[PDB]
RNA sequence: CGAAGGUGUGCUGUGAGGCAUGCUGGAGGUAUCAGAAGUGCGAAUGCUGACAUAAGUAACGAUAAAGCGGGUGAAAAGCCCGCUCGCCGGAAGACCAAGGGUUCCUGUCCAACGUUAAUCGGGGCAGGGUGAGUCGACCCCUAAGGCGAGGCCGAAAGGCGU
RNA sequence: CCCGGCGAGGGGAGUGAAAAAGAACCUGAAACCGUGUACGUACAAGCAGUGGGAGCACGCUUAGGCGUGUGACUGCGUACC
């Protein structure tokens, strides 16, 4: 039975990578949030 | 089906009263070499009632 | 004089080595061998490598006589466990225990 | 400045050794020090085919806290302590019974 | 010349309690009279950890299937070699893209992992292995769509477009 | 040094004030699981105790008692919130 997740690089990095975050102003809001948690990941790209 | 209530362990050491072992009786003696084995069988270096069988 | 000898966390449950244990209760040692090697059980070859600890150190560090020598106590503890998972229908887990004995034995001449 | 050094003349003042002297061998950066023939210890030697050496027990010398020795006055017999003066341009240490310098 | 804490015994008050002492332990305890509270647990299908019962009971994952001789080893139904038997064959054969990232080859080990044993493994440890003018990517060109100097519009944030 | 698979695990020797301080290492409670000893139990019906009460084993002893463990037989008796 097909489930949900069916990956894909091209399509992960254009949906949640860095430089998607930083070409709007909530994205950079979100990391602002996670650079003030602390982590050690940031976003997905590699 | 499931218990109604936690049975105790006098219950369990009664159910367990059927469960030991029991040893064999005796063993035999080969006419020739000498050795002990289990009746009916052949002995460890490979005789049986007195001949070799196996080399 | 008496001697001991031990295994410790054995790879068996305490319920089916305690089967076995008690059958050379208060034997002699050459009719407890002569028992345990025709015993179709896993736990006898743990038991027999025991008693055969017991007996060498008997007669290397006492002074013993192989001759005189009876089992006049044996007996087995439960040990620690380790932990598993294992998966069921639906999406659901179950534990599993993987269950360890410790073994004594204790020789004497008198 | 330091009030012990390598290759003083010390006694011991607690311990198993305590009236005992000997020469200081090392300082260490941790506060102890190893005196020649002092605080004595058997340690078991496994043998190790590399190097051509092998086993044994063996007697060595163990470390001691410094706190737990005096510098030697010859003159009087004694132990001492230590004090810090300047002389001509330079620091010199000196015993504070007899006021001489070491 | 043995503190708190742990485990027994004797005595004592109407009760919550108190006093003495044997064994274990190895460095702290605190009279009397006053002062302050995170001050007393059996229940809330209470919260976290440990351990029972059912029980040595159910089960061991496609009904394609195994037999025998020799080798190694502490130990061989399951590993290596040989001879027979059986199963698929528009696949249960062969080569790729997507995805994964050392699982590939050689030596050595059997605690844990393998729903059983294991000398075996896609397991543990160490060493080796990917060679391009012509195969691909990068590069030249554009589709749907995206961004967008000036520009139009909108309390701010922003929206649409050359 | 010894048994064992040139294992796991253990017994000696030795260190140390101490090794039931041995690396799964200060103290080491309770639930839960065993080995040994004394007494009871295979014609007997239920909240398992309480009142009465033989017999057996064992320690003192003023040889008179007494203490502690177990408990056949018998009156009464349907948990807690």
């Amino acid at each position: 039975m097909k489930r949900t997740f069916q990956p894909s690089v091209l399509k992960r990095n254009r949906s949640h990578g860095f430089r998607a975050r930083m070409a709007t102003k909530n994205g950079r809001q979100v990391l602002a949030r996670r650079r003030a948690k602390g982590r050690a990941r940031l976003t997905v790209s590699k | 089906a499931v218990q109604q209530n936690k049975p105790t362990r006098s219950k369990r050491g009664m159910r367990r009263s059927h469960d030991a072992l029991t040893a064999v009786t005796s063993l035999s003696v080969d006419k020739t070499s000498g050795e002990k084995h289990l009746r009916h069988h052949i002995t460890a270096d490979g005789y049986y009632r007195g001949r070799k069988v196996i080399a | 004089m008496e001697t001991i000898a031990k295994h410790r966390h054995a790879r068996s449950s305490a319920q089916k080595v305690r089967l076995v244990a008690d059958l050379i209760r208060g034997k002699k040692v050459s009719q407890a061998l002569d028992i345990l090697t025709y015993t179709n059980k896993k736990a006898a070859v743990l038991v027999k490598k025991v008693l055969e600890s017991a007996i060498a150190n008997a007669e290397h560090n006492d002074g013993a006589d192989i001759d005189d020598l009876k089992v006049t106590k044996i007996f087995v503890d439960e040990g620690p466990s380790m932990k598993r998972i294992m998966p069921r229908a639906k999406g659901r887990a179950d534990r599993i225990l993987k269950r360890t004995s410790h073994i004594t034995v204790v020789v004497s001449d008198r | 400045a330091a009030k012990i050094r390598r290759d003083d003349e010390v006694i011991v003042l607690t311990g198993k050794d305590k009236g005992k002297r000997g020469k200081v061998k090392n300082v260490l950066s941790s506060g102890k020090v190893i005196v020649e023939g002092i605080n004595l210890v058997k340690k078991h030697q496994k043998p190790v085919p590399a190097l051509n050496q092998p086993g044994g027990i063996v007697e060595k010398e163990a470390a001691i806290q410094v706190s737990n020795v005096a510098i030697f006055n010859a003159a009087t017999g004694k132990a001492d302590r230590v004090g810090f003066r300047f002389e001509d341009g330079k620091k010199v240490r000196f015993f504070k019974s007899n006021s001489e310098t070491i």
